[PDB]
């Protein structure tokens, strides 16, 4: 059982590390929209530009 | 996907691949007992010759 | 979990696994007693023929 | 702080870490001693067979 118990903790480490691999992806996307936002708060953009920005 | 590939490849590698370090430890001990059993089987054959006297 | 397995295996090893060194000492000694008793069994049968003369 | 850490780790190393060169001499001492004890154990097992003649 202890040999079996060791493997599951290893498999459990895989699943935990797997999910955090996706969480890294989303944070890169969320921070891109965040930096995309602060450019859209600028005052020299026409309506088409902020509409084009919205599409991405 | 590359992050998914690494985590999934590591996941299946731990499942299917063998730890060679402890696999040699098992290999040698099972090898030694084979010789120890082989010697006693040889001895057990000769155990029955004593009754010839 | 790795630490427990090694500690537990040694705990079980002492109970179940035999020491081949001290076992060979016993095995060799019992062979001679088997040999000794067999020869004394030969002389026991030969002991009877004294009265034939 | 860097200097204090370096001194502390150097102090800790001298207390906890082992000398590989020195421990190899001790390791070799017991390795040979085991071979001598194993050799004489075989001789002691064969010792008692002489009483069979």
């Amino acid at each position: 059982g202890l040999r079996r118990a060791e493997q599951n903790t290893e498999d459990g480490m895989s699943l935990i590390q797997t999910a955090e691999g996706y969480l890294q992806e989303t944070h890169e996307i969320v921070q891109r929209v965040r930096v995309l936002a602060v450019q859209a708060a600028n005052g020299i953009y026409s309506e088409e530009d902020r509409q084009q920005i919205q599409v991405e | 996907l590359m992050n998914a590939y690494e985590n999934t490849q590591a996941s299946e590698s731990r499942i299917r691949d063998t730890d060679m370090a402890e696999q040699m430890t098992s290999f040698t001990r099972y090898q030694i007992l084979t010789q120890a059993a082989t010697s006693m089987l040889a001895q057990a054959n000769m155990k029955s010759q004593s009754v010839m006297r």
